[PDB]
């Protein structure tokens, strides 16, 4: 279906694949960006411990601070996904 | 332990 | 110039005005969303201590975790600004 | 001390 293009990552290759998997599941289940974001966030809080934050959209710029090895920014189809741990 | 990142949609 | 409409806030009224002021300055200085976001973030890290994160755009949904009293989501013109402290 | 928030552009 949708093409995963990883743009910037500070994250193990294993967890990068988990991120792409999660977002694919999220996009399968939800249509609204905040719901997609919430699905991805909660699953990472569950799997990799708090505290994650997720942004999903077609138009945004960001500037965030993340713990090393806990950052990924990627496209899955025409939507961009920012996912990182801070706190 | 932390870094700052900028992202921009194209 | 641009209209500040606050959508959701968990933040003192004082700091809410600071946020709107900062974003207005950012939009005066920068055109690119990531640069606008960076300006706002760094100024809040400076003024209110780390660690802030800022998202600026016309199309995004988000799900984040913030420290109480340190969250604002608002429109300034046709751009939306998410600004919150976590970490 | 912390809360979760959802935001969506309209």
């Amino acid at each position: 279906d949708r093409k995963a293009v990883i743009k910037n990552a500070d994250m193990s290759e294993e967890m990068q694949q988990d991120a792409v998997d999660c977002a694919t599941q999220a996009l399968e289940k939800y249509n609204i960006e905040k719901d997609i974001a919430a699905y991805i966030k909660k699953e990472f809080d569950k799997k990799y411990n708090p505290t994650w934050h997720c942004i999903v959209g077609r138009n945004f710029g960001s500037y965030v601070t993340h713990e090393t090895r806990h950052f990924i920014y990627f496209y899955l189809g025409q939507v961009a996904i920012l996912l990182f741990k801070s706190g | 332990a932390t870094s700052a990142k900028a992202t921009q949609t194209d």
